[PDB]
């Protein structure tokens, strides 16, 4: 009677930085809304491409300590403020952002000059404090990758100090199914239940796992354009002792063995 | 002052430091076992039965450890001390199989 | 479910030194046996020496058995079913590998 | 150089060269003191005037027992510096994460305390002050306070870094070690990892404790390790 | 009590996770 | 269920010969027959290994199963220490 059609039956906004969605598909036939809650979720969690900080590089400072002047925070917690930005993108490959800064104050994202694609979901987010007035310029590495994707060129050793960024911009997902029954009509209800960092909305997120998982599965319809006798043995049929004996060197002792390899031949085609 | 101070060896001690294959005892320190009693100076319920007796247990137990531990011998990833793994080193590679 | 535990025919270790404990234990009970039969010893002598070398022999490996697992096979299957109080205690696992 | 200004005061008594087990029948003021607590005593040093609550005078020294009044004398060890010296105070111990016992309802489930069994008074470079842009500790003079025995004494420090006293201390890394005992000074470029050291020293720990268990075995003698 | 005790069961320390003698991630949350 | 009480069995921990004064034990005769030594001392009995020398200490009153100069196997029972139902055997 009714078509599979979806609705958002739940969303919540506490935070700039966690967002909440739960959406609901129905009808759906026995079995089916496991196999579609299972692949929206692996695509949730590690095929939606996420932006966020992948290197830190610090300008005019030859420093090379835990800590440097003018800066409560040590280099290590630095690279760890920068790990937690929540960064949302379309770059394709890597671009480079700048924090050139002045002296005693508060770093926060706000801070960050971006580059042409990219936006701060939450500005608000701490980075370093100034005490002395002295200027800071870090030289960040913006990058876009899945969440499952492995990377291994870490810029060598050029005093940038590498961040290791974890892609994943739904922090969670879940999925739980209904069932109803009318005595015949066994119908299956999905639930959907996702949460993300901000950087896309949970709809947003649905969306992009629903094409990651289409994009994945049209190869398969891709098609390519045109142009235009155990039971013998080498024993019976007579052999000369010199082939017998390289041919059982290599356990050649059915004829089957003797052709599965590649005046002997003369000999055996006629028997 | 008198608080202020301003400032490897080879083959074994240094596979026992870094954990390289190396004998357990150091071979220039084992000491010969001495002569001990001659069947003669010992009591019976102590003497060898002079003729080797039937145990079922005479036999080293099959074990996936002695397989690998002799693979992994002419590997040379790892050094038995003698042709056969004992007991004590296949006890050893279940701890460190992994 | 996603660990997956699960036990099987080797999973079931056995002490290192079982077949040499055996052995000294079957060494004895064969030569007292022996001098039994010379008459050097009596029945009650034989019978109590029967029981305890191999009552000794069975809880000596019963007590070796949670520092062999520990020291050498920690995540055994059968191990982690007892040693966690998940399922069964020392004594039904030494029915099964002592 | 930076001698800091050997001012006197008027309830100063030098305790150098006394007896250590014994108390002394007057009572300090405490405010004139710096206060040391650890977890088997209270540490009294002299507390010079300063902005800043960095000068230690060790030319008196009192050690009692946690918050009480009868002051003593600590066992000195080594030669306390006679003048004013800036030192850093850091501590050293562990802490005792517990589970008490839940009788009354809302009982905390668990009790962290840090108890403190030695600390260091690591002496600053020339006695320049925090503030000072050229500020650096001198880790050749460490003075410890040891709660247990209630004892001060000096550091015995040995200097791995190549320049001798000459050297730049912007680049030295003391490394404490062994219950506060074993002090080494190393290039800060030769810093080992934390999950380094942690897993140094649990490999030698198991590496005993297997051979150990494996020594029981009657062919140990004809057997490798690896 | 069996996957409680696999969870809490944590890494493998000292001999069993390093084949040689000396001589890792940090997450934020 | 013989010895009448609680019995540990002190076992070998290293291979090697044992060293002793046997003076200083009597001589007796075990329930399973085999002669060994009764200590009333606090007797110390050396183990000379491969590498070194295990001295272990044998409390009083009990029974030395092994003799002087004995090589031992490790995990070998060396001593006993000793710190009414009645059954007739026929035969």
């Amino acid at each position: 009677t009714r078509t599979l059609q979806w609705k958002c039956v739940e969303s919540r906004r506490d935070s700039k930085r966690l967002y909440y969605g739960r959406f609901i598909l129905s009808p759906l036939m026995k079995g089916q809304a496991d196999t579609i809650g299972i692949a929206m979720r692996r695509a949730l969690l590690g095929e939606i491409e996420g932006t966020c900080i992948t290197r830190a590089k610090f300008e005019n400072i030859p420093h090379d300590y835990s800590n440097i002047v003018g800066i409560q925070e040590s280099v290590h917690e630095i690279l760890m403020n920068l790990n937690e930005i929540v960064l949302k993108s379309n770059l394709y490959g890597t671009r480079n952002a700048l924090i050139c800064v002045q002296g005693p104050g508060y770093i926060t994202a706000r801070d960050i000059i971006l580059p042409p694609s990219v936006e701060i979901v939450d500005n608000t987010q701490h980075i370093a404090t100034l005490t002395e007035p002295i200027n800071l310029c870090i030289g960040l590495k913006i990058e876009r990758n899945r969440g499952y994707s492995l990377k291994m060129s870490n810029n060598f050793e050029d005093r940038s100090y590498p961040i290791d960024a974890v892609f994943m911009p739904v922090q969670n997902a879940n999925h739980s199914i209904h069932s109803y029954g009318n005595g015949n009509e066994k119908q299956e209800i999905l639930f959907i239940e996702i949460w993300t960092n901000g950087s896309l909305t949970p709809k947003e997120a649905l969306h992009e796992a629903s094409r990651n998982l289409i994009n994945l599965f049209i190869p398969f319809l891709h098609v390519e354009e045109e142009t235009f006798f155990q039971y013998i043995f080498i024993d019976q049929l007579e052999l000369p002792p010199r082939i017998y004996n390289c041919l059982k060197k290599s356990n050649i002792h059915t004829l089957l063995d003797l052709l599965n390899n590649s005046k002997l031949l003369d000999i055996l085609e006629k028997k | 002052n008198g608080f202020v101070v301003y400032n490897e060896e080879t083959g074994f001690e240094l596979d026992k430091k870094l954990g390289r294959p190396h004998p357990f005892i150091d071979p220039t320190k084992k000491k010969q076992i001495e002569t001990t009693l001659t069947s003669d100076e010992s009591w019976w319920n102590w003497r060898k039965p002079e003729k080797e007796q039937w145990s079922r247990w005479q036999r080293r137990r099959p074990d996936v450890e002695t397989v690998f531990l002799k693979a992994m011998a002419e590997t040379g990833q790892v050094k038995l001390y003698g042709k056969e793994p004992t007991l004590t080193e296949t006890s050893l590679y279940r701890a460190r199989r992994h | 479910t996603a660990t997956s535990i699960s036990l099987g025919i080797d999973d079931l270790l056995t002490i290192p030194s079982k077949g040499w404990l055996v052995q000294d234990a079957e060494q004895q009970s064969l030569i007292l046996e022996k001098h039994h039969h010379y008459g050097n010893v009596h029945a009650v002598e034989k019978l109590r020496q029967s029981i305890e070398i191999w009552y000794a022999t069975s809880e000596y490996l019963r007590q070796e058995m949670n520092p062999n697992f520990r020291m050498t096979d920690p995540f055994n299957p059968v191990h982690m079913m007892s040693f966690s109080g998940a399922r069964g205690n020392a004594s039904q696992v030494h029915q099964l590998v002592g | 150089d930076g001698d800091i200004a050997f001012v006197q005061s008027k309830s100063f008594i030098s305790t150098q060269g006394w007896d250590s087990e014994m108390v002394v029948d007057y009572r300090i003021n405490e405010d004139e003191f710096h206060k040391i607590s650890l977890l088997d005593c209270d540490f009294f040093i002299r507390k010079p005037p300063d902005p800043d609550n960095d000068v230690y005078d060790f030319r008196e020294m009192y050690v009692t027992p946690p918050d009480t009044d009868i002051y003593s004398v600590p066992r000195v060890l080594a030669p306390m510096p006679q003048k004013y010296i800036r030192c850093a105070m850091s501590d050293y111990g562990c802490y005792d994460v517990t589970e008490p016992p839940i009788d009354a309802p809302r009982d905390p489930l668990y009790k962290s305390e840090r108890e403190i069994s030695k600390v260091f008074l690591t002496k600053h470079y020339r006695n320049r002050r925090l503030n000072d842009p050229e500020f650096v500790l001198d880790f050749e003079e460490i003075y410890v306070i040891d709660s247990k025995t209630k004892s001060i004494t000096r550091a015995r420090v040995l200097v791995t870094v190549p320049g001798g006293r000459k050297r730049d201390r912007k680049d030295d890394l003391l490394v404490i070690r062994d219950n506060g005992n074993s002090f080494k000074i190393i290039h800060v470029g030769e810093r080992d990892d934390p999950t380094t050291v942690i897993e140094r020293e649990e490999w030698t720990k198991t590496r005993e404790d297997m051979e150990k268990h494996l020594r029981k075995l009657r062919d140990f003698s004809v057997s490798n390790w690896f | 009590l069996i996957g409680l005790y696999v969870l809490t069961s944590g890494t493998r320390r000292g001999i069993c996770a390093n084949r040689y003698n000396p001589c890792e991630p940090f997450f934020c949350n | 269920v013989f010895t009448g009480g609680t019995a540990e069995h002190v076992r070998a921990p290293y291979n090697g010969k044992i060293k002793f004064n046997e003076d200083l034990v009597h001589p007796t005769r075990t329930r399973h027959g085999h002669p060994a030594f009764l200590c009333y001392i606090d007797l110390s009995v050396i183990i000379e290994s491969e590498d070194i020398i295990h001295s272990v200490t044998i409390p009083p009153k009990s029974f030395l199963l092994v003799q002087n100069d004995q090589y031992v196997e490790s995990e070998q029972v060396i001593a006993e220490i000793r710190e009414k139902e009645r059954v007739r055997k026929y035969i």
